[PDB]
């Protein structure tokens, strides 16, 4: 009936400390449509998050690629937060840069 | 190389948050170059790729006509599939349709795809002779009669034969400095313990196009399938998709580890090993 | 460019 979100976190290019890069939030497999996607910075919601337009891949679940820019540190932590149907409670993934 | 086609429709409705929203996007392989929203402030196609630009505001026109009908159509399709189902006023339900054409390697039609699905299950498709329908249940057998009725297949053959390689391959001149370079992966494998009796080797495929790809791991020559962790292909967002592999194997025997990468950029498949 | 099927492909 329903198919919940597989999630991604990663980065445009390499990361390297201080370099700018784009952060990317995939998510696919999922489905009906609606989804919530936030990209955290230290567990805040970054503000302004740009989306793809919505596709479906040949099984019929949909995938959304959210990005934004920004600048890796060794500090700072990221995370691609989802909420969809079929989950009880948001899921939290950590930007892992060796993923 | 090879090259298909391919629009993408998604009509949701959402009883008691107005009327059901359609969205098209249009492909050409891994490629978007259009869009239409019915829930944009002024529904319009948009040009998504720069080689789609150079159209006409004929081109636009005609599109955006086409798609505002067919936010229309669709609207009248989810009540029909609705009643179709019995199913009550209050639920969201979604139809799906994907359609296009495939060129083989010298530009000729290989097929025609017409398929459509309702709340993510296989509704009914356009059989490969671009003339009878599998439909899935009862229900699409009333959409089956209907289009069997209105000389449905007869009208997408003509389109799938004719305009559908038309345009195709239109854009795949237009746009051949990306439609037709195929960019090889950026290869690596790192390495990371586990634990004192085991580490994860991870084979890396970054910056490649088309998405289409094979990366796997041998151990002495045997595919790793059962024990490999292959993530999904994934796109960066400048156009080019990314990939991994990873199998964890005993410390001490990395080297009997091979990762195999086949991607159409690549005129000799790669193999590839931990580098200490 | 999309098929004009707006007006024959009610389901």
């Amino acid at each position: 009936i329903q198919r919940t979100p597989k999630i991604q976190v990663y980065s445009r290019h390499p990361a390297e400390n201080g370099k700018s890069n784009f952060l990317n939030c995939y998510v696919s497999g999922f489905h009906p449509s609606d989804i919530e996607v936030d990209l955290l910075k230290n567990g805040e919601r970054i503000e302004k998050v740009e989306h793809s337009d919505l596709s479906f891949s040949k099984d019929w679940s949909f995938y959304l690629l959210y990005y934004t820019e920004f600048t890796p540190t060794e500090k700072d932590e990221y995370a691609c937060r989802v909420n969809h149907v079929t989950l009880s409670q948001p899921k939290i993934v950590k930007w892992d840069r060796d993923m | 190389g090879s090259h298909s086609m391919r629009y993408f429709y998604t009509a949701m409705s959402r009883p008691g948050r107005g009327e059901p929203r359609f969205i098209a996007v249009g492909y050409v392989d891994d490629t978007q170059f259009v869009r239409f929203d019915s829930d944009a402030a002024s529904p319009r196609t948009e040009p998504r790729a720069p080689w789609i630009e150079q159209e006409g505001p004929e081109y636009w026109d005609r599109n955006t006509q086409i798609f505002k009908t067919n936010t229309q159509t669709y609207r009248e399709s989810l009540r029909n599939l609705r009643g179709y189902y019995n199913q009550s006023e209050a639920g969201s339900h979604i139809i799906q349709r994907m359609y296009g054409c495939d060129l083989g390697p010298d530009g000729r039609l290989l097929r025609g795809h017409d398929q459509s699905a309702y709340d993510g299950k296989d509704y009914i498709a356009l059989n490969e002779d671009l003339s009878s329908w599998t439909a899935a249940d009862t229900a699409a057998q009333i959409t089956q009669r209907k289009w069997e009725a209105a000389r449905v297949a007869e009208q997408l053959r003509a389109y799938l034969e004719g305009l559908c390689v038309e345009w195709l391959r239109r854009y795949l001149e237009n746009g051949k400095e990306t439609l037709q370079r195929a960019d090889p992966p950026k290869t690596h494998v790192t390495h990371h313990p586990v634990s004192d009796h085991e580490a994860t080797l991870r084979c890396w495929a970054l910056g490649f196009y088309p998405a289409e790809i094979t990366l796997t791991w041998q151990r002495d020559g045997e595919d790793q399938t059962q024990d490999t962790e292959l993530v999904e292909t994934r796109p960066a967002g400048d156009r080019t998709f990314q990939k991994w592999a990873a199998v964890v194997v005993p410390s001490g025997e990395e080297q009997r580890y091979t990762c195999h990468v086949q991607h159409e950029g690549l005129p000799k498949p790669l193999t590839l090993r931990w580098e200490p | 460019h999309p098929v004009g099927d707006a007006d024959y492909f009610e389901y």
